[PDB]
C-alpha cells in the first residue's frame, strides 16, 4: 500500500555497433559521416532515454494492444498506465522512468 | 460634498448626496421663486449648481434676493459649515437688449457678464467678521470624528461607526432614493433649507405625511397629486461593490475590475454666451435661442442618459449640465462612453464636442480616489486639444473619432480575431508585442527587426491551417508597427483592452 | 526559541534538464524549447519554485494518508513546511527555498564546453504512416551545478516537530534524487543530485550535528 | 525675510484631510509644529517657544523653487483693468480656465501676471496612489498618496536667519516632513540660500497699501474688519487629531478657518500662535498662523 | 573605417538578407538548420562578453570564425543540376569574415553579435524556412 | 545627545523580487502581477513600508517573548523603534524607513540588460487531473541595487537602551538577508544582500566606530 520506487538497473551490451544520430551541423569538422548523439562534455556516444522509451512502447504496442493504436493516445490500459497518456486523465504521469544511459566501459575499452 | 467619501457604504452614500445636492438647487430655485411670488416658468436654467432666472427689476426683488441670499448662506453654515457656499448674481437689462432686431452681440454677452462678475466677488470674499469669528471660536474638546465626512457636530453611533446628522439623514435617504416621490417638510428628512427637510416618502403613504411641496422623479404623466416633476440621470444595474466581479462572463473570461468615467461638454459655456453669434453677424444672440439650447442639454444629459445606458452594468452617479460620473464594469462603462459621443455628435450635428476619462480600479477601491484619478484622466483628455478620450492613465490619450474608427472597432476587432485562434502558448506574444511597441524609441531599428522574428515564430507555433491565418496578423501588424507612433499606441491600447477582455484570475 | 537553519548542497545534473521557459520570451535563436534563464548572464538556473513543487507533490504520495484532491488539502506534516492558504496556523510555511544558479561555469570552460546549453533533437514516428516528424528542445549541460539553499526557521511551535520536519526534508531530497526535476523526465531529463548536503544554523543557537551526520549517512 | 530655506523632497505625503490625498505644498502651521516636535525632542523647546513669541520671527507656506522662487497666485486679481480685450469668448473662457487653474508664478514675471499676461502652471511634481496591506488580518487595503517631484524641483520657505532655526532645520532634514515619515515620505536635503535682490525688497510687513500674504494666518480680532472690507481670500480649514506623548486616545483639535496664500489684502495684520488644543488638556496644541506679505504693483 | 557601426548595421542585415540567392520556386536556399551551430557560438560568445573581459574571448572568437568558414565551405545544396553555397553566399553577401576581423574589444564583439541577431531576424522575415 | 545615525547600504537582489503594486497605480500593466515602480522612471523600488513592515514581523519572532494577535501587544523593543500607536510613550519610533530607489541603472545598462523588470512564467499542476494552468510574475532583476538609508535618532533621557536598539536593528538586518523581502519568496523570490553596510552620525555626535566594525562583523 505504501510508496515505493523500484530500479532496475543493467548493462546495455551492445552486439553490432549503434547509431542513434544527432545533428549535421554539430559534428566535428572534416567529417562526413551521419554523427551520432553524444554528450556535450565528454563527447562520448550516449543512448537517451527517449530512444528506449519510444522503442519500448512501439514494440510493446504489437503485444499488449488488442487494437491498432493510431497514435500513442490510443494505447491499452497497461500501456498508458505505464509510460504515460497525455489525453487520459488517471494516466497522465506514467510509473516508469527512462533515464539517459552513458558509456561506462569506457577504461576497459581503452 | 459628493465624492469625500473614505469608508464602507461609500456607493449609497454617494448616489443620496448626488440626488441630495440636485434637489437643493432644485430648492433653492423653487424658495426663491416662491418668496417673490413668481413660479418655475422665470426658471430659465437650474443644474449643476448653476440656476438662471428671470426677474423683474425692482427693489423689492433685490431686496428678496439679497435677504434670502443671506439666509441660506446662514443655513448652510449651520449645516455644513464652509463646505457649502451659495452666491447671488444680478445684472440689469432691458428689452431692447435681447430682440435679434434691435441688439447687438456684445450687449447680450455683457448682460450675462455683469452677473458673473458679481458672483466672481461674492465667491472669492465669502463671510463677513461675524461669521469668521464664530467659526474661529473653537472650544470644542472632541476625541472622534466622523467616518464618512469627518465632521465634529452632531456625532451619533450608528452601526457601529460614528456619523454626523447629515450623514446619518443621508444613509437614511439613500433607502428613499428607490422612491418616486419626495415631499418637504419641517423637521422630517434632510434638512434641505430653511426650516425645512426633504424626506423621500412612497406614494401610499404620502396621503398621511404633512408638507408644504412635492417633487415627482422621472415622470411625465401628470398624476392626481399636484407635483413639480424633475429628471435626473439615476439608471443603476446593480451595487457598486458588485461591479468588479461583474466584469467576468459566463465563461469566467475578464478581469475582475471596475471602471469610473468622467465626461464634460467642451465649452459648454463659450457655446451658450456666444455659440449662435457666429452667424448672421450676431443677430442669433438672443434667450430663447441660448435657453432652447439649455433644454437640449438638458433633456439629453437627464431623459436620455438613462436610455443610453439601458441593459448595461452601470450606474450613473451625477448627470447634470455638462458633468457626467458614471460608474460599473468596464466593458460596460467604455460601450456606454463610445455610445453616448457618437448620439451626442449625432444630436448636436457635430458642433459640440466631448472629454472623456475612463478610470480602472480594483475591488473596495475608496470612491473618493477614483473620482480624483479620473478627473485628472478627463483633464488630460481635455489637454489634448479637447475631443479627447483617455484611458486608465494619461499616456493613451486619443481624438474620440480616432479611438472610435481606428482603434475599438478596427484594431481590438482585427486583434481578438486572430487571437482567438490562437492557445495560450501563443497568447503570450500579446505581452511581447506590447514591450516592443513601448521600447521603439530605444533600438528603433532592430526593435522592428525584433519584431519581425517574434511575428514569424506565432505563425509557426500554431495550428496546421489555422497558421494560414495568422499570416495576415504578420502583415498587418508590422505595417501597424511601421507607420508612426499614433498607430503604435493605438495598437498598444487594443493589445492591452484584449488582454484585459481574455483574462483569467 | 527562534533559529534559522541553511541546508546547503551543490545540484549536480546527471541528465540534461529542462525545466523551460517561454516561446515568446526567447532569444533570437532557431527553434527550441527555451529553458528558463538568468535575466543578466543568460545562464540556466533552477527557479525554486519548480523544487518546491516537485517536493511537494513527491512528499503528497509519501506523508498525505488520505489523497489530497488540492494542495489545501494537504496534511498538516506537509502544510506546516510548504504552507497553506486556507489554513489560519499554517500561512507562513517554514521552508524558504531559494533559485539556484549556475556555479561551476569556469570549470565548465577548463572543460572546454563552449554552450552551457545543448539542444538535443528528437523524433516522433506515426504509427501507421511512420513518418518521422522531428524536434529539438534545449538543454542544459548535464554536467552542471547550482548552489541549493533551503532554509527551514524553528519557532515555539517547532520545537516539537523539529526532528519530524527534517526526515521530511530528507525524503523529500531523496525523493527527488530518485524522480527527475521539472521537464521531460519519464524520456531521461532531470535526474540530479544533491552534494555536500550539509546544514548550518545561520539564526540563533542550534545542533545540527547528529542532523549533518544524517546527511552524510543518508543524503 | 531674512533668508530663503530651501527644501529638496524626493517623495512626501502632505494630508489634506485623508490618507489617499497629498498636496504639492504643506502650510506654515505644519512646519512649525514639526520644528515644536524636534525641539521638545532635543529639550530647547522653551528657547524656541520664546523666539516664536518675537516678532522678529516670520514663517511663510512652502512654494515651488525650480532655479528660482515661486508665488502663490494672487487670488483676487483677475482685474479687468488689464485684461480688456476684444478677444472672442472662447479665448475668454479658456484664458479664465488656465488662469484658475494656475497656482504658482515664477518671481520674475509676478508683475507680468498683473499687467495681464496670461501663464501655464510647470511640471513639478507627480502625486500618486500606492495601495499596502497587512498581510494578518486581511481586510485592510490601504491607499496612500505621495507627491514625488521631479526636474529639480524643491520646496522653499523665507524665515528669519537664526542658529536654532537653522539646527531644527537640519534636524528636520532627517525627520521627515508631513505624512508616513516613517515609510519613506517626508525627508528632504536642506539647502541655505540668499533672497534675490527683486524678492528681499518685496517682503514687507508693516504698511498700507496692497499685500498679499504668504502664509495661511488668521488675523487678529483687531484688524479682521480691513480684511472683511476690502480683502480678497481663501477659506482653509485646519483640522485633525492633535499629536500628544501625553494621552494614550487621540483627540481631535478644534477646527480652526484661516486665510490661504495668496490672498491679497489693503493693509497688513498680525498674526496669532492660537491654542487649538481640546479642553482638559495637559499641554498646548500650537497652531501658527502669522503672515509675511509681498507688496503689488 | 568600420564597416559595422552602431547606426547600420541592420540595414546592412537588411540589404544582405534582400540580396541572398534564392530557387527557382522563390525559396530561400539557406536554412536555419545549416546555421544553428554558430548563432549558438554568436549568443554564447555575447552572453560571456558581458562578464569575462576579452583577453579570455580571443580563442572562443577564433573558433566562432573557424566555424564561420567551414560552414562557408561545407554546406552546399544541388538543385536545378547547379550546386551552390548557402553558408558561403551568406557570409559574402553579410561581408561577416572581415567583420571578425574587426573585433578587437567587448563593443565590436557585441555589435558583430546583434548584427548577426538582425541577419537572423531578417532572414526569417523574408521567408527563411527552419 | 540629540544625534541622528543613518545605517546606509546598498541592497543588491540575489534572486528576482517581486514587491508587487496595484495594476493601474503603478502604469497600466499588461503583465497580471506587475511590481511596483517610480511613478517618472519607471524603475522599481523597494519602498519603505515593505522594508518597516518586513522587519518589524522578523523582529517580532525573536523580541517579544510572547505571542501578538495585532501589532499593538509588542514588545517594548519593538514598539520603541516603530511605534504603537495605542502607547503614549511610543506613538512614534525612532527609526525612520526611506524608500529605496535604483542606483545601478547605469550598470545594468553597461552589462547590456534591455529592461529592469522580467517576466517568470510559472504553472500549477492539478493534483487530481494533472492539468497544468500558467501564470506569470513579474521581478526586478538580480543585480539590481537599491540604495538603503535607515536613520536612527537618539535623543536625551533615551540613551540607556541605545546599545540594545542597535543590536536589534543589526539583527533586523541579518534576518533580512536570511529570510526573503515582500513577495513569493518561500518560492525562490526576494532574496537580498547588504553591501558597504556602515551607520554614520549626520546630526549631533556619536561614536560609531564600534557600532560601523559589529555591522561588519555580526552583520
Amino acid at each position: 500500500m505504501t510508496f515505493a520506487k523500484i530500479k532496475f538497473s543493467a548493462q546495455i551490451r551492445l552486439e553490432t555497433g549503434l547509431h542513434i544520430g544527432g545533428s549535421d551541423a554539430f559534428a566535428a569538422i572534416g567529417a562526413i559521416d551521419s554523427p551520432v548523439i553524444k554528450d556535450p562534455i565528454t563527447n562520448l556516444p550516449i543512448i537517451p532515454g527517449s530512444s528506449l522509451k519510444g522503442k519500448m512502447r512501439t514494440l510493446l504496442a504489437k503485444v499488449y494492444n488488442e487494437k491498432v493504436a493510431e497514435k500513442p493516445s490510443d494505447d491499452s490500459d497497461i500501456l498508458s498506465r505505464l509510460f504515460g497518456n497525455s489525453k487520459d486523465k488517471r494516466f497522465k504521469m506514467g510509473r516508469l522512468i527512462f533515464r539517459d544511459a552513458f558509456l561506462s566501459n569506457a577504461d576497459e575499452l581503452d | 460634498f459628493i465624492y469625500n467619501i473614505a469608508t464602507s457604504g461609500a456607493a449609497k452614500q454617494l448616489k443620496a448626496r448626488s440626488l441630495y445636492l440636485d434637489f437643493m438647487s432644485e430648492y433653492i430655485a423653487d424658495s426663491l421663486l416662491d418668496k417673490l411670488g413668481l413660479n418655475r416658468a422665470n426658471l430659465l436654467y437650474v443644474g449643476g449648481g448653476h440656476a438662471y432666472f428671470v426677474l423683474a427689476n425692482t427693489e423689492k426683488t433685490v431686496e428678496t434676493l439679497v435677504q434670502f441670499e443671506k439666509d441660506f448662506n446662514q443655513f448652510l453654515l449651520a449645516n455644513f459649515q464652509t463646505r457649502l457656499y451659495v452666491a447671488f448674481g444680478w445684472g440689469s437689462f432691458a428689452a431692447k437688449d435681447i430682440m435679434s432686431e434691435l441688439n447687438s452681440p456684445e450687449s447680450y454677452r455683457q448682460i450675462y457678464q455683469k452677473a458673473s462678475r458679481m458672483i466672481s466677488e461674492k465667491k472669492i470674499s465669502r463671510y463677513d467678521y461675524r461669521t469668521l469669528m464664530l467659526l474661529n471660536r473653537g472650544g470644542k474638546s472632541s476625541e472622534r470624528e466622523c467616518e464618512i465626512c469627518h465632521s465634529v457636530e452632531n456625532l451619533v453611533s450608528y452601526h457601529d461607526q460614528k456619523v454626523c446628522d447629515i450623514c446619518r439623514g443621508l444613509y437614511q435617504f439613500s433607502k428613499e432614493i428607490a422612491h418616486d416621490h419626495f415631499i418637504i417638510t419641517e423637521n422630517e428628512g434632510l434638512p434641505i433649507g430653511p426650516n425645512a427637510c426633504l424626506k423621500g416618502v412612497a406614494f401610499e403613504k404620502l396621503s398621511q405625511e404633512s408638507f408644504s411641496r412635492v417633487y415627482v422623479k422621472n415622470d411625465y404623466k401628470a398624476g392626481t397629486i399636484k407635483a413639480t416633476h424633475v429628471f435626473v440621470g439615476d439608471y443603476q444595474c446593480d451595487e457598486i461593490h458588485k461591479y468588479a466581479a461583474l466584469s467576468k462572463n459566463e465563461d469566467g473570461l475578464g478581469i475582475k475590475r471596475l471602471a469610473v468615467v468622467r465626461l464634460d461638454v467642451d465649452d459648454l459655456g463659450a457655446a451658450f454666451m456666444a455659440g449662435f453669434s457666429r452667424q448672421g453677424n450676431g443677430q442669433y444672440s438672443t434667450l430663447s435661442r441660448s435657453a432652447t439650447f439649455s433644454r437640449s442639454m438638458s433633456l439629453f444629459f437627464k431623459v436620455y442618459i438613462n436610455q443610453f445606458a439601458s441593459d448595461k452594468k452601470l450606474s450613473i452617479i451625477y448627470a447634470g449640465g455638462d458633468d457626467v460620473f458614471a460608474i460599473g464594469s468596464w466593458q460596460d462603462i467604455i460601450a456606454f462612453t463610445v455610445e453616448l459621443r457618437q448620439n451626442f455628435i449625432k444630436w448636436t450635428n457635430g458642433k459640440l464636442t466631448l472629454s472623456a476619462g475612463i478610470g480602472l480600479f480594483a475591488d473596495k477601491t475608496p470612491i473618493s480616489l477614483m473620482a480624483h484619478q479620473t478627473g485628472e484622466l478627463e483633464e488630460a483628455a481635455k489637454g489634448n486639444e479637447k475631443d479627447s478620450i483617455s484611458l486608465f492613465s494619461s499616456d493613451y490619450t486619443f481624438k474620440f473619432d480616432r479611438f472610435i474608427t481606428n482603434v475599438y472597432d478596427d484594431k481590438l476587432e482585427q486583434i481578438r480575431y486572430f487571437f482567438n485562434h490562437q492557445d495560450e502558448r501563443g497568447k503570450n506574444f500579446i505581452y511581447k508585442l506590447i514591450e516592443l511597441l513601448r521600447n521603439y524609441e530605444s533600438e528603433e531599428k532592430m526593435n522592428v527587426a525584433r519584431l519581425a522574428y517574434y511575428l514569424t515564430r506565432l505563425e509557426e507555433l500554431t495550428d496546421k491551417d489555422e497558421r494560414d491565418k495568422f499570416k495576415q496578423f504578420k502583415k498587418l501588424f508590422f505595417k501597424w508597427y511601421t507607420n508612426n507612433e499614433s498607430d503604435r499606441k493605438e495598437a498598444e491600447l487594443a493589445l492591452l483592452l484584449y488582454v484585459y477582455e481574455i483574462r483569467k484570475d | 526559541t527562534f533559529a534559522k537553519i541553511k541546508f546547503s548542497a551543490q545540484i549536480r545534473l546527471e541528465t540534461g534538464l529542462h525545466i523551460g521557459g517561454s516561446d515568446a520570451f526567447a532569444a533570437i535563436g532557431a527553434i527550441d524549447s527555451p529553458v528558463i534563464k538568468d535575466p543578466i548572464t543568460n545562464l540556466p538556473i533552477i527557479p525554486g519554485s519548480s523544487l518546491k513543487g516537485k517536493m511537494r507533490t513527491l512528499l503528497a504520495k509519501v506523508y498525505n494518508e488520505k489523497v489530497a484532491e488540492k494542495p489545501s488539502d494537504d496534511s498538516d506534516i506537509l502544510s506546516r513546511l510548504f504552507g497553506n492558504s486556507k489554513d489560519k496556523r499554517f500561512k507562513m510555511g517554514r521552508l524558504i527555498f531559494r533559485d539556484a544558479f549556475l556555479s561551476n561555469a569556469d570549470e565548465l570552460d577548463s572543460l572546454g564546453v563552449r554552450s552551457y546549453t545543448e539542444v538535443k533533437f528528437e523524433n516522433t514516428i506515426d504509427r501507421i504512416t511512420a513518418e518521422a516528424n522531428p524536434r529539438q528542445i534545449e538543454r542544459a549541460i548535464r554536467n552542471s551545478t547550482f548552489d541549493f539553499e533551503l532554509i527551514y526557521e524553528i519557532t515555539d511551535e517547532n520545537e516539537n516537530q523539529v526532528e519530524e520536519d527534517f526526515k521530511v526534508i530528507r525524503d523529500g531530497l531523496k525523493l527527488l534524487e530518485l524522480d527527475y526535476l521539472g521537464g521531460s523526465g519519464s524520456r531521461g531529463y532531470g535526474k540530479v543530485a544533491f552534494e555536500n548536503l550539509k546544514a548550518t544554523t545561520v539564526f540563533g543557537n542550534y545542533d545540527v550535528k547528529t542532523l549533518n551526520e544524517l546527511l552524510t549517512a543518508e543524503v | 525675510t531674512y533668508k530663503l530655506y530651501i527644501m529638496t523632497f524626493q517623495n512626501a505625503h502632505f494630508g489634506s484631510g485623508t490618507l489617499d490625498s497629498s498636496k504639492l505644498t504643506f502650510s506654515a502651521d505644519r512646519i512649525f509644529s514639526a520644528l515644536v516636535l524636534e525641539a521638545l525632542k532635543m529639550g530647547k523647546l522653551d528657547a524656541f517657544l520664546a523666539e516664536a513669541n518675537q516678532d522678529k520671527f516670520t514663517l511663510t507656506d512652502a512654494f515651488p523653487f525650480q532655479f528660482g522662487p515661486f508665488l502663490p497666485k494672487p487670488i483676487g486679481y483677475p482685474k479687468h483693468d488689464q485684461i480688456d480685450q476684444s478677444v472672442d469668448v472662447k479665448e475668454v473662457r479658456r484664458q479664465a480656465k488656465l488662469s484658475k487653474k494656475l497656482q504658482f508664478l515664477a518671481l520674475e514675471n509676478v508683475d507680468d501676471y498683473l499687467n495681464g499676461e496670461l501663464f501655464e502652471n510647470e511640471e513639478h511634481a507627480v502625486i500618486d496612489t500606492v495601495t499596502k496591506n497587512q498581510p494578518h488580518k486581511d481586510d485592510n487595503l490601504y491607499q496612500v498618496a505621495t507627491t514625488r517631484f521631479s526636474n529639480d524641483t524643491s520646496l522653499y520657505v523665507i524665515a528669519n536667519e537664526s542658529d536654532l532655526l537653522n539646527e531644527l532645520m537640519s534636524s528636520l532634514q532627517y525627520s521627515g516632513l508631513g505624512g508616513k515619515r516613517s515609510s519613506g515620505f517626508g525627508r528632504f536635503e536642506l539647502d541655505i540660500q540668499n533672497i534675490p535682490l527683486e524678492l528681499s525688497d518685496r517682503l514687507t510687513k508693516n504698511h498700507s497699501d496692497k499685500v498679499m500674504s504668504l502664509t495661511t494666518a488668521l488675523p487678529v480680532d483687531a484688524d479682521l474688519e480691513e480684511a472683511m472690507e476690502d480683502g480678497h481670500y481663501l477659506l482653509t480649514k485646519s483640522s485633525g487629531f492633535a499629536f500628544s506623548h501625553a494621552t494614550n486616545e487621540n483627540y481631535r483639535k478644534q477646527d480652526l478657518y484661516k486665510f490661504a496664500s495668496g490672498s491679497t489684502f489693503s493693509k497688513t495684520f498680525e498674526g496669532q500662535i492660537v491654542d487649538v488644543r481640546p479642553l482638559d488638556f495637559p499641554h498646548a496644541v500650537l497652531n501658527y498662523a502669522k503672515p509675511l506679505f509681498f507688496k503689488l504693483e | 573605417m568600420a564597416i559595422l557601426t552602431d547606426e547600420n548595421y541592420v540595414d546592412k542585415a537588411e540589404r544582405a538578407i534582400s540580396l541572398l540567392e534564392k530557387d527557382n520556386k522563390g525559396n530561400y536556399l539557406l536554412t536555419t538548420s545549416q546555421i544553428r551551430k554558430l548563432l549558438s557560438l554568436c549568443s554564447s560568445l555575447y552572453d560571456r562578453s558581458k562578464e569575462r573581459k576579452f583577453d579570455e574571448l580571443i580563442n572562443d572568437v577564433s573558433y566562432l570564425r573557424v566555424q564561420f568558414v567551414y560552414q562557408s565551405g561545407r554546406n552546399s545544396v544541388r538543385v536545378n543540376r547547379q550546386t551552390f553555397f548557402p553558408v558561403k553566399d551568406l557570409v559574402e553577401k553579410g561581408q561577416i569574415l572581415e567583420a571578425l576581423k574587426e573585433i578587437k574589444d567587448r563593443e565590436t564583439l557585441q555589435r558583430f553579435c546583434r548584427y548577426m541577431e538582425a541577419l537572423v531576424a531578417y532572414f526569417k522575415f523574408y521567408g527563411g524556412k527552419d
